[PDB]
């Protein structure tokens, strides 16, 4: 019910400011006050319901071809929204077997890549057993895109051809 | 189901041909005699049925019948409406 | 409405009522048979007839001796063209500034 | 195997489930939650050298990233767009009903959901191990209300992935295992001599084209028979078929589609959709007992046959070619049934045939 | 006769008329019209230039009502996709429709397939068919100076 | 909306379907056709050829060679000639 | 309506229903009207000897 | 309509009559009209007096049409009733 | 990888709807029938048992009585009627062939009176026409034919003999009808029913007299409690707790004389504190 | 070329030379139908050459559906001895085809337009009546329909011959307009 919307503007203030700092997320988190998106009168079942769904939004916003900096604001935001529920059986996020597979090496990248703090926030998540591992995604019954011209075309790339002409 | 059908056609020949047999002459005591006799009476296979539509696709017999009557077994059986397929 | 209904019967029996009668702006069909509004100065010019498509509603009731009648109208049904005077209410310079006149090139 | 999607979001290709289970436990071995301990300044020491460890950089720096990256009532303000709507909806309430008691079927799926999660063992010898598979399936209710067709109601159970089916089929709670039989037109006070489930225990699961048999119970026989019989000859779909033994046959043996219809068929004509909701692994915050496992978790709350000339009790009987029935098929509570037939020494008035109903929006 | 002549005078003149629009003005049927249609070109011993989809754009966008910027991308995308050949073997009245309802989907004036086939003379399921196979490519199909109301990604699903 | 493009009108449909349901009348037997021509000169002293089409429902080139080897034409001024079923 | 009656009567006499838009002659109406305008000969064509002559006159 | 007086029920009549007509106390007449009106009432009874509804599959081995009646001799075909299923070797069915 | 991703694409525009997997959950394709009656079906059948389509109990609507009243309507005036036509086809056909003309006044006397026979019975009033409420009619003809089928022959039989006849009086009940039901009750004692209907002076059916005998019944509701009542209803609520919200309609169904409202009342008042 | 056309279907005609009643072979053939109100003609169908032959009161019978010219004398001489056991003196005069069906496929979509443009005087290619381009050749007078999946059906023959030189003449003037 519009939780989408604020959850994108999260994403994109934070892709804005290109930061991996969680320090910015903190910032962003206090000024535009999710302390309180859960907050308010629910009974049980609404609450739970919509953490579930909230849980889902910021998972499915972290897995490619999602932007290296959006990936990243996702993962601080299921850290930030997992940390802050009401329910007492705190929800857990749902993983997928092939999206681990991938989450994997990127967690490696990001112990590579010297961004501690986002691999420092998902070992934590991974500490506290967030983590629902299911098989397919979510339940069964019954965007910024990633240019494939730059994966193509790189500077690297013409610089190479150039070199080499 | 079949006796429960039979029950109904017997009674209707005989509250039809009462008048007839009043007319003619014959006394209702011939006329339910003709039906006990009828009911007693009632104690290869063929179905004899309405074709609603009977189609041909170069072998594929699509055969839509209507009421009919089957002697499925010695045993009798009725339907109201019938699908049925074959192959030549 | 006061021409009277017609009724034919040769067993089935239809009758034709024309309820209403419709009059659309003055209309010219190009070649390609697009419609599009005459203006009357395009009319001078082009020798076209300026005239106003009529539509008349019609209901068509059936009696087919069976207890059952079956009526269908036949909404807005052409049955012709009728000239338009100039500047009467049915004409396209009705209600137009003068102002709006000289952009049709009109007086 | 592989979860694979079969398409987009109903259904995925058949897999094995306990190389789903193995897959998952080997790239959880030794860096996975597979603990099942609840959680609980010298810790912190610790904590700042194995995150050092894992992430290759120095005490310090653990020890920072930790600091900042520190954890960081009914009333809202300062809106945004979710709470935007949810304050409206909440005032909107508020000039609305002026009793915000919890309605009473939102407590129901509510209770249901939460009855035994976080309840351990009492015992802790037969709690579950790591990696134990739950999957979540959901039976269909069969269709006993005309409300059914339209909507599906369904029942679902936290079956187990060593849960050895014969115990999912042992536990499912329909009420085509009871319904006592025989018909009691002279016999107003008989003793019930057997339920639907003592007597015919025979049942089937179809999955995946082959069919599992309860040949337990030798007073059981081979339901599945009869489909194979017509589906060797005369082929109507279906091509090919398999039968199994159901009773050896454990979970996490099969090899099976998620959000794919699979059948129940239990006494004979009652039949049961055995869709696959989830298959996730154990994870604590739940109950990690065996005994109560199977664990329906979500039941439809069905609506309850009253008797008909008065209001204030079940129906105990069902009375059909009554001679003071208005409707055909009419439900009397044992009071008013005792009082419209058998009077004065439980003998017969006029003519009815009288059969037990059980009532199944009370029961199962 | 009569009518299959009519027909034939509506495509030696560049106007051509779809056999169902010569029945309706005609008791004669379609078919009877297409035979005859057939035996005049055999006696007269002369040929109709084939139909094109832009032959039929003008009365049937003039007729739903449609702007000249509708018509404008209506006919771009029929004449496109033939040329790209999406809707190999249709009839030129199927594709039309397709490109009509296409381009109304995508401008402020929107019509139903029902509406455009009742102008067309096609049902809306031969519009559905069409429409499906030249809605992959659709921006390809569009004019480039085209406003798009509704976004050519967000065009109706079918 | 008026003059909608349409394959085929529907009162021409529905005739056209009445046509193929009723079919084409058949050739029957002489014999057949005789008793039933004369059956109908009983009700009738004169017949027209057109109305009399409808009561034998044969095709009118064999109804009228039946009826040229029995029956004669007799020419009337009033309106016109008609058929005569009488041999004589 | 003369020409619709005329028409309808040939369709329903041969049993079959008749088509209402092919039974209307839109001539009749449109160049009725414009013939009296355009030659100013007052009534009818055919029956031009007892028309009023002179009625419309070019502006 | 000399469709529906060949069953069991049709032959029963028949006999019936037979006996009866052997006995001299009805006219072949009577007879003849009972069995025209038997017809009538079958024909309308048979209609709508029974719902339950049968699908069967056979091979077709002899087909034949002569003046509007259908005679097909399937071989080998199962009738599925609304709950059972019959198997008959080979059945003629009669179709007008 | 992309042309992967493009026929799995393709394959969601060509992807059953859990509709198609009920009752009848091996449904063929040649046909739309399913998998022949099951062994186990028949020995249930047998031995007697209510499936679950053979108890649906679906309320009457109002429309529905007037169409069986038209539909008993039609077929009793068309039972009467069917003797009477063939009685006059017979008398013409009679005459087309008898050739004697004594014979044939005769014969046109009876025509005559069988067309005034025929005329009584068009103009037969409503109330000859309903019946003694125990007449038979062709039900499975009405069920198929008046009613698409919505409703068995003898649901609608058992409908009009017992409730929707109108020899049965639906009017409200007087201060002195339920004097007069109360008082018969007694003195028949509260179990015999149909003499109670017929002793009662009215045409009501047993069923709506012990109604309206219920419906004031003190004796139906125990209203005082007790302390077994008690312990059997904590017992119970332990059984089939879940929580909060007892579901107390299945617990009364394991009670006796009491109902869903005075257990919640109990429950609240003087079993837990509060 | 490369691409031979298979047959599809054979009319052939044979003469009895005798007279025959209808209602007798009606009923006394085991797959006749006759349904004079309809046709008048006796449709009697056989499964081994899968045949259906119309046979006609003045004693002219006609075997369609045969894929082979052999093919087609073999259903017409069985049809004949049918008719001579039902008891007349059938005979078998002047057994002669009258059209040969054939079909083909060259494995690639063609442009219509193209062809209709270039042979206006032989194709007859409206697609809201048939969507498929008519050809008809002139030297061989066989008609040939052409579809947008390169599906060509050559029919009108009286020989085979007719059907292959047809198609080879049909042949490179499809070639030329390969979409
Ligand atoms: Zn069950
Ligand atoms: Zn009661």
């Amino acid at each position: 019910p519009g939780l989408q919307t604020d959850c994108e503007a999260l994403l994109s203030r934070f892709q804005e400011t290109d930061s991996v700092r969680f320090e910015d997320f903190t910032e962003l988190w206090r000024n535009m006050k999710f302390g309180t998106i859960f907050c308010g009168r629910m009974r049980n079942l609404e609450k739970n319901m919509f953490t579930k769904e909230a849980l889902a939004l910021a998972w499915r916003y972290f897995l490619p071809p999602y932007t290296f900096q959006i990936r990243v604001g996702a993962l601080y935001l299921l850290y930030g929204l997992y940390n802050t529920q009401l329910c007492q059986p705190k929800q857990k996020i749902r993983v997928a077997l092939k999206d681990w597979d991938e989450v994997l090496k990127f967690q490696q990248d990001l112990v590579n890549a010297q961004h501690f703090d986002a691999a420092y926030i998902f070992r934590k998540l991974r500490l506290d057993r967030a983590f629902h591992f299911t098989a397919m995604p979510k339940l069964l019954s019954y965007k910024d895109p990633s240019d494939r011209v730059m994966k193509l075309i790189t500077s690297d790339v013409l610089e190479e051809m150039l070199n080499v002409h | 189901t079949v006796p429960k059908l039979y029950r109904s056609v017997i009674e209707d020949v005989i509250n039809d041909v009462r008048d007839i047999f009043l007319d003619d002459g014959v006394d209702e005591q011939v006329l339910m005699e003709l039906k006990t006799l009828w009911e007693n009476k009632l104690m290869e296979n063929v179905v004899v049925c309405q074709y609603d539509k009977i189609h041909r696709s170069k072998n594929k017999w699509k055969f839509h019948l209507k009421d009919g009557i089957m002697n499925l077994n010695g045993r009798d059986y009725i339907f109201s409406k019938a699908i049925g397929d074959a192959e030549w | 409405e006061d021409a009277p209904p017609i009724d034919l019967q040769a067993p089935p029996r239809y009758l034709l009522k024309f309820e209403q009668i419709y009059l659309s702006k003055p209309t010219h069909w190009e070649r390609d048979g697009a419609p599009s509004p005459m203006m009357p100065n395009e009319a001078r010019l082009r020798n076209l007839t300026y005239s106003a498509p009529l539509y008349v509603d019609i209901t068509k009731t059936v009696i087919k001796e069976g207890e059952e009648q079956l009526q269908t109208q036949h909404q807005k049904t052409f049955i012709g063209k009728i000239p338009i005077m100039l500047r009467s209410t049915y004409c396209l310079l009705n209600g137009l500034t003068d102002r709006d006149l000289c952009e049709l090139n009109e007086c | 195997n592989f979860p694979e999607y079969e398409l987009p979001e109903l259904n995925t290709r058949a897999f094995h489930v306990g190389a789903f289970g193995e897959l998952w436990r080997g790239r959880l071995r030794g860096a996975g939650d597979l603990s099942l301990r609840e959680p609980p300044a010298a810790d912190s020491d610790r904590e700042d050298a194995a995150v050092a460890r894992d992430l290759d950089c120095s005490l310090e720096a653990a020890a920072e990233l930790r600091a900042v990256c520190g954890l960081d009532v009914i009333p809202e303000n300062t809106d945004l767009v979710t709470l935007g709507v949810r304050k409206r909806f909440l005032e909107h309430r508020e000039e609305t009903i002026t009793i915000d008691r919890a309605c009473r079927q939102e407590t129901f799926v509510y209770e249901m959901e939460s009855h035994a999660i976080g309840k351990k063992p009492e015992n802790s010898a037969d709690m579950i191990e790591e990696g134990e598979l739950i999957l979540s399936v959901n039976i269909l209710y069969p269709v006993i209300f005309h409300k059914h067709k339209e909507h599906k109601p369904y029942q679902t159970m936290l079956v187990l992935g060593s849960q050895k089916l014969t115990q999912l089929r042992d536990s499912i709670r329909c009420v085509s295992d009871l319904q006592i039989g025989g018909e009691f037109s002279n016999t107003p006070d008989q003793a019930p001599e057997h339920i639907s489930k003592d007597l015919y225990k025979s049942a089937f699961f179809y999955f995946e084209g082959t069919f599992y048999n309860d040949k337990r119970y030798p007073e059981c026989r081979d339901l599945s028979r009869t489909i194979i019989e017509w589906s060797e000859s005369h082929d109507r779909g279906y091509g090919k078929f398999q039968t199994a033994r159901m009773e050896d046959f454990t979970f996490n043996d099969l090899c099976i589609k998620l959000g794919f219809p699979y059948l129940y068929c239990h006494q004979g004509d009652c039949e049961h959709v055995i869709v696959i909701t989830d298959i996730r692994l154990v994870h604590h915050d739940d109950c990690l007992d065996r005994t109560l496992y199977p664990l329906l978790i979500k039941k439809h709350w069905l609506w309850t046959r009253k008797c008909f000339v008065c209001k204030m009790y079940t129906a105990r009987w069902v009375t059909n070619n009554d001679s003071f029935a208005p409707e055909d098929p009419c439900f009397f509570c044992d009071v008013c049934f005792r009082m419209l037939h058998y009077d004065s020494e439980g003998n017969k008035l006029g003519e009815f045939l009288a059969y037990p109903y059980v009532d199944p929006g009370t029961f199962n | 006769i009569a009518s299959a002549c009519l027909y034939i005078a509506c495509r030696q003149e560049g106007v051509p008329r779809t056999f169902k629009e010569i029945c309706a003005v005609s008791r004669i049927s379609k078919k009877e019209i297409g035979r005859c249609f057939k035996l005049i070109l055999k006696a007269l011993e002369t040929s109709v230039d084939l139909i094109t989809t832009g032959d039929f754009m003008s009365r049937f966008c003039s007729n739903l009502c449609l702007p000249k910027q509708v018509q404008m991308a209506a006919t771009h995308i029929a004449r496109k996709a033939v040329e790209l050949d999406l809707v190999p073997g249709r009839s030129p009245i199927s594709v039309a429709a397709a490109a009509i309802y296409m381009a109304s989907q995508a401008s402020a004036e929107k019509r139903t397939q029902k509406e455009i086939g009742d102008i067309a003379g096609v049902a809306d399921v031969t519009i559905r068919q069409s429409y499906r196979l030249i809605y992959p490519r659709a921006p390809d199909l569009f004019p480039t100076d085209f406003k798009f109301d509704t976004p050519v990604d967000k065009l109706p699903q079918l | 909306t008026n003059y909608k493009p349409v394959a085929n009108h529907q009162y021409n449909i529905e005739y056209e379907r009445k046509k193929k349901e009723d079919g084409k009348r058949a050739r029957a037997d002489k014999q057949h056709v005789l008793d039933m021509l004369f059956s109908a000169f009983e009700k009738h002293q004169y017949y027209n050829l057109k109305d009399l089409v409808d009561i034998t429902k044969q095709p009118v080139v064999y109804l009228k060679e039946i009826l040229k080897e029995i029956g004669v034409q007799n020419v009337k001024g009033i309106h016109k000639n008609t058929w005569e079923l009488k041999p004589e | 309506l003369k020409e619709v009656r005329i028409y309808a009567q040939k369709f329903i006499d041969r049993g079959k229903d008749f088509n209402l838009e092919l039974a209307i002659k839109t001539r009749i109406i449109s160049d009725g009207l414009k013939y009296s305008l355009a030659t100013g000969n007052w009534g009818d064509q055919k029956k031009a000897h007892q028309a009023r002559a002179g009625v419309s006159q070019v502006l | 309509y000399q469709l529906y007086r060949n069953t069991t029920l049709g032959n029963s009549l028949q006999e019936s009559l037979d006996e009866l007509i052997q006995s001299q106390q009805i006219t072949p007449q009577l007879a003849l009209q009972v069995l025209l009106q038997f017809d009538k009432a079958i024909n309308a009874a048979l209609a709508q007096r029974v719902r339950n509804r049968v699908n069967f599959r056979g091979s077709l081995n002899t087909y034949r049409f002569c003046d509007n009646v259908w005679t097909f001799v399937l071989n080998d075909v199962e009738f599925r009733e609304v709950t059972e299923l019959i198997k008959v070797d080979k059945v003629k069915i009669v179709a007008c | 990888q992309n042309r992967e991703q493009q026929e799995e694409l393709m394959r969601d525009l060509a992807g059953t709807y859990m509709g198609h997997f009920m009752k009848p959950y091996f449904k063929d394709k040649v046909t739309g029938v399913g998998p022949p009656a099951n062994e186990d079906t028949r020995e249930k059948a047998a031995q007697g048992i209510k499936a679950f389509e053979e108890l649906l109990v679906t309320k009457w609507k109002n429309w529905e009585k007037a169409l069986l009243r038209k539909s008993v309507v039609s077929d009793r005036l068309q039972r009467l009627l069917q003797p009477k036509l063939l009685k006059l086809e017979y008398l013409h056909q009679k005459q087309s062939k008898v050739s004697s003309e004594l014979e044939r006044q005769a014969l046109e006397k009876q025509g005559r009176e069988a067309e005034k026979e025929i005329q009584d019975i068009n103009q037969l009033p409503e109330e000859a026409l309903l019946g003694n409420r125990l007449d038979s009619h062709d039900w499975e003809k009405i069920s198929n034919i008046n009613f698409e089928g919505s409703r068995s022959a003898e649901e609608i039989r058992k409908f009009w003999q017992n409730s929707e006849h109108p020899s049965i009086n639906k009017q409200e009940w007087s201060r002195e009808e339920e004097e007069r039901l109360q008082a018969i009750a007694a003195a028949h004692g509260h179990l015999e029913w149909q003499k109670i209907a017929e002793e009662l002076g009215t045409s009501r059916s047993a069923f709506q007299c012990l109604q309206k005998f219920q419906q004031h019944n003190k004796a139906l509701k125990r209203k005082e409690w007790t302390e077994e009542e008690d312990r059997m209803l904590t017992q119970l609520v332990q059984e089939m707790r879940v929580g909060s919200h007892i579901p107390y309609r299945r617990i009364v169904y394991y009670m006796e004389g009491r109902d869903s409202m005075q257990l919640i009342y109990r429950w609240t008042k003087s079993l837990d504190p509060g | 070329s490369g691409i031979v056309p298979q047959l599809q279907n054979i009319v052939s005609t044979v003469n009895l030379g005798c007279k025959l009643d209808l209602k007798t072979i009606a009923l006394r053939a085991r797959n006749a139908e006759y349904n004079p109100k309809r046709f008048a003609a006796v449709i009697m169908r056989i499964r081994e050459p899968r045949t259906t032959a119309l046979i006609f009161s003045s004693g002219k019978m006609v075997c369609t559906g045969a894929k082979s010219e052999e093919q087609s004398r073999l259903a017409a001489r069985k049809y004949a001895r049918v008719v001579q056991k039902l008891g007349f003196p059938a005979k078998f005069l002047d057994f002669k085809i009258q059209n040969m069906v054939g079909s083909c496929d060259v494995k690639f979509p063609i442009r219509l337009e193209g062809l209709v443009l270039t042979h206006q005087q032989f194709s007859s290619y409206e697609p809201e009546l048939f969507p498929g381009l008519i050809y008809r050749m002139i030297k061989p007078r066989i008609v040939l329909l052409i579809f947008v999946s390169g599906k060509v059906v050559l029919t009108g023959a009286k020989v085979r011959a007719e059907i292959y030189e047809a198609f080879e003449n049909i042949y490179p003037i499809l070639k030329g307009f390969r979409k």
